[PDB]
């Protein structure tokens, strides 16, 4: 989508996998700001945004 | 028959729990960090923050 009409999605009741996300290098930036990233796989959220 | 003859016992033990608990309940205090349990702190956060 474009800048001014960002795409929003909406994400509840799953198990995700973070660590398949970290380990790959196909970012070329990820910025973890309140959380550890290699902490992520323990944490159990609701309301996930994307 | 009358009540409320013997303030400056009754005076003294509220003083002392009173105390007490502001003490107990400064715990849940924030304090300018992000959270006031340490637990969560520790299970979020890499140690350098």
């Amino acid at each position: 989508a474009s800048v001014y009409a960002w795409n929003r999605k909406r994400i509840s009741n799953c198990v995700a996998d973070y660590s398949v996300l970290y380990n790959s290098a196909s970012f070329s930036t990820f910025k973890c700001y309140g959380v550890s990233p290699t902490k992520l796989n323990d944490l159990c959220f609701t309301n996930v945004y994307a | 028959s009358t009540a409320s003859a013997l303030g400056k016992l009754q005076n003294v033990v509220n003083q002392n729990a009173q105390a007490l608990n502001t003490l107990v309940k400064q715990l849940s205090s924030n304090f300018g960090a992000i959270s006031s349990v340490l637990n969560d702190i520790l299970s979020r956060l890499d140690p350098p923050e």
